[PDB]
DNA sequence: TTTTTTTTTTTTTTT
């Protein structure tokens, strides 16, 4: 439920894409 | 849990052996002291006038340049959104105002320059969107050991009186022996006559809409107004409703918007 | 159990010859028109939100504490044991303690913490609190194992936290502990908000039908207190005190006025005509 | 059967019409010239704000009716223990506050007035008290009357037994106790004062800052006015001691309304009338 | 089987069809629900005090005297005792119980059995003396006695919403079974708004406590308003709410009370 | 298209009539005349159809709902014209003219009487008029009679009443009745095709003129005020106008 | 060892 700041290395440029 | 007064003998002498200093106006700390343990903020404005914006400055400056573990919640965006403006926020850019500026950066290979300079350290901990909540907020504290939570647009969380005050009781008996500053962002009332939220009227502080134990379990109350109608549409007010430490109560400051860099400055306007 | 009232004639003289009231602090305009306050009395504070409730009643605690060797019971549920407990040392010695990182950390180097903690703590007057029906058993421990003269409660809304049913009950069972134990029940409760106009904590005097939750709280209570200030004028360190209802006397209006003081941490007896 | 015909009644009627009726209120001269007094059998409610006033006038009408007419009162005070209302009792009979003072109780213990102010009183066993389940509390009113011979007995404060109680509903319990009440007093022939409490009003003035009671203020259920056989109201603004008071509901006769005027003495207890 | 063909009941029609009782007081009502009838109840609807047992035992006495018919009384309110003298009171025009002077003057003066028998003297009047047990001893009187119409005081005191539907279906299949006019008093409910009911607000057919069964099974509903606390506490206003047999409801008439006389008489006021 | 309406014609113009296998409902509040408007429409269809119609009057006895009957095909207030009762005593003349078929069928456990009034006596219209003596106990009945529909395929008229609304006017003051407001349970929304209420203002101006309001509808679909009829208080004949 | 309807009474707020 709680996500780290560690999980985003790839998803934000995945929600850029 | 009937305890003398004589078996806190070595228990005071402890607790004596901090305030967290808000950024970006210094009337603020002027008048509040700062945050402590078991604080509990509660942040309000008009619809539109820039909560979100000033408690992710906030965020930001308790996350990366004073060595604080924060913990956000933001319940409006998701995730990916917020993780977004904090890089773009933090990299003194407006981000998702252009096509171009958010495509050049990946062009050259800087994307990967800008998460490592902010979640390298585990600084930061986010959140994906009553009483689940809580036993989330637990493992973020004891577990992760985090000191700032923030949680944002309480309208959706939550007749609507009971269940926002046994949702203020569980976030205060949370707040309360614990040690966490927990900052929560809620909303105003519809105006009935005189002049709109997006105008400039003076809050007060039975203006927060839902119950009246919004301000009975609070312990610090900021208020933001901004005139976008007017002649500056680029500048804002902080007035402290409620302050239980100390009792000081008013204007705190003036701050400056810009539309450049998406960062709100401390100004010198004058009345 | 039924009883005929010359029966009581051994009973109804004891009481005679035994009931004295506990004198306040910082206004004597409450202590002519309350005369004190007696064992089996509920005694009800109220302000707006932020206005005075727990400093004053922590001054009238403090009082009773050290200058009249009563036993004191504390309930503080807005904040925990330390914090109330650097509040009555810091009271006491007429400083502000936690208000100030100099001073305690000054006072924790020169060893001047034990004269502090010594003058108040050595004769074991105070008694404190660690946090429905447990509530009311550990409090007759507090008053039957311990001996404490008075108890205080604070902020009774996170107890009922339909909640009018439920405050009626705690209020019925409150006054029934109260009554046939001998002890002073001080009870904290707040204000609902207002329909138009302005707000309590604009300098909007208070009413006895405010005390949100139930009508109930003005229909157990024997004296009820009331504080009301302006924070947003020119003078926002002046409390006003309004007895809203007194059953033992029957005299209720604006008892007197008190300064606040913000080096001190002391509401004092001002000198203010209106 | 109970199919009684009214032609084998006739005997029953006559010595009905012969016997009672009477036994006069106190301090006001419209509630008398109204209600008519109290009767056997009756449910006489009696209201206000908070503390306005409703039980001062209850035992000012108590001692008149213990000591110059003779009859037994039975009084079950829930609010005081037994020890300050039976003392309330003896400085209101001898016309000062006895627990308001702290010398004049020294001086009756020193002297010996006590003895002679407990004698004066409670000569004779004409005051039968009560000190503190819904189930137990009717057994021992019925005690009062049946065992003691008690000819007026008042419940004070019948909040804290609809609000003691672990009931989901309040408002049936309030209707059930209501009406049982009111069987007790038919079946027995005992008058029978019942003090109860008023609802928060939705806007406008209190109670307790000259607000006129209707009879919906009542608190708590709906029964409280019609199983009742007189509705008493008393209405000041703490002129704080003018007191006014308003017949809701006469079912006996017909007329209601205004009453009168009375003054409260702050020096010996006592409501005098008064003349406005 | 309990299908009947309408071709099959010619004769059962004919003996069927081969006006009723009328009210006493404010004549526009039996020009209006054009009086009872035989297997109908009758709503009997008012505030506290405004005289609901007062508009009924002057229907009963002029029902048990003028039309000659078997009355039943069941007043479950009060005794039987002080309902007799009532009634020998309204008969006489002399108000009895409310007057001490009297009471002992008739006893004396010989003339009580003379008031007695000129108005009690037949087997008209069959009073009832304090769920199932009330029905029973109702349907004792009906078969026992002939009872024409039968004048239940108190509803709500048979209660210790379906209990109320039961009690409701009961009676009405009595009714509807041994064809006698079967009259009930009920109380109001409490409005949360406005003024009450003792004030002079009109009545509503929803303004009824208990159920929602008390305006859906009897035929007619008849209620009195008066001002108590008003200029005049006498003048009564008088409001049919529902009537199946005829259609026409509303305001009927008005009447005074003449409190020497104790008669409610009709009185003429245009508005 | 089916049997059709009698009195405000915008109901058989908006969702065309009754059809076979439907559970029809007609609900207002007490008083408003769902009995008066579900006679005039079984008077309308066993005289100008022909059609066999079985009336079942839980709630008055089999006398009177003739008597009326009679009575409004005669154009002529019957039960309360108490002279007119004692005149015509030509009663045969007036009884053989609408009763001389085998048409109607009255009724003094209940769905075997249903399925005797369809199978042994042939009824395409079947009319109920009190069901609340008819949740659990109340959703068994209703799944029973829409089951009882769907495999007999006969046209099912019920009135059943409305609830007691908290806030507000009353419904007989002219407040519009919503589906929410039903008694019993929520099945009489769930289980039927239609339902049809009336709303007159009774201690109002005039109480002789209705509206008429569409409830649901699962053929047609359009729902809402349809129009409005008068009462003709001396002959009694629901009219549009 | 659990989900839906009906109804009278006290409080706190909402466009
Ligand atoms: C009495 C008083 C206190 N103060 C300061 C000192 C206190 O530390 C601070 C308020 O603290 P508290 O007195 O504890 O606040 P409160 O109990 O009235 O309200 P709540 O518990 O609902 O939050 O205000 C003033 O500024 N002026 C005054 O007159
Ligand atoms: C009657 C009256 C009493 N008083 C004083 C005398 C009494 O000691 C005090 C009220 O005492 P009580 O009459 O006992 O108060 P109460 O019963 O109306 O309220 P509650 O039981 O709900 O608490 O007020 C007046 O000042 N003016 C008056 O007119
Ligand atoms: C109708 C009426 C009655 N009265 C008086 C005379 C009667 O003795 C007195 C009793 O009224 P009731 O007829 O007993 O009133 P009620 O039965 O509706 O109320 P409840 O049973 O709930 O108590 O009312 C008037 O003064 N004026 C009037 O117009
Ligand atoms: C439709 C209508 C009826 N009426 C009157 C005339 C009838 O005699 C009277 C009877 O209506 P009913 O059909 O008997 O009313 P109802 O069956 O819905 O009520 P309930 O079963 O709960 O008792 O209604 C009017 O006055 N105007 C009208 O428009
Ligand atoms: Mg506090
Ligand atoms: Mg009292
Ligand atoms: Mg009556
Ligand atoms: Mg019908």
């Amino acid at each position: 439920g709680v996500v780290s700041a560690l999980s985003l290395r790839e998803r934000i440029r995945e929600h850029l894409s | 849990g009937v305890v003398s007064a004589l078996s806190l003998r070595e228990r005071i002498r402890e607790h004596l052996s901090v305030g967290l200093l808000f950024s970006g106006c210094t009337g603020i700390n002027d008048k509040t002291l700062g945050a402590r343990g078991g604080e509990v903020i509660m942040v309000t404005s008009g619809s539109g006038m820039g909560k979100s914006t000033f408690v992710r400055q906030q965020a930001l400056q308790w996350g990366t340049a004073m060595g604080k573990k924060v913990g956000l919640a933001m319940l409006q965006e998701s995730v990916e959104e917020t993780a977004e403006d904090l890089i773009g926020l933090h990299n003194r850019v407006r981000l998702r105002q252009s096509d171009s500026l958010k495509r050049e950066i990946i062009e050259n290979g800087k994307f990967d320059q800008w998460f490592d300079e902010l979640f390298g350290n585990d600084t930061f901990h986010l959140y994906d969107s009553t009483d689940r909540l809580l036993a989330k907020l637990a493992y973020m504290r004891s577990g992760l050991g985090c000191d700032v939570i923030i949680l944002d647009h309480i309208s959706i969380v939550v007749d609507e009186r009971k269940m926002i005050d046994n949702l203020m009781t569980k976030l205060k008996g949370f707040a309360k022996s614990t040690g966490v500053v927990l900052v929560v962002i809620c909303h105003l009332k519809n105006p009935d006559k005189g002049k709109a939220h997006e105008e400039g009227r003076p809050v007060s502080i039975t203006d927060l809409r839902g119950s009246g134990a919004l301000r009975q379990l609070s312990d610090t109350i900021i208020a933001l107004e901004r005139n976008q109608q007017g002649d500056m549409p680029n500048l804002v007010l902080v007035r402290i409703l409620k302050c239980r430490f100390t009792g000081d109560t008013g204007i705190a400051g003036y701050m400056e918007y810009n539309k450049e860099t998406g960062w709100l400055e401390p100004s010198s306007y004058s009345g």
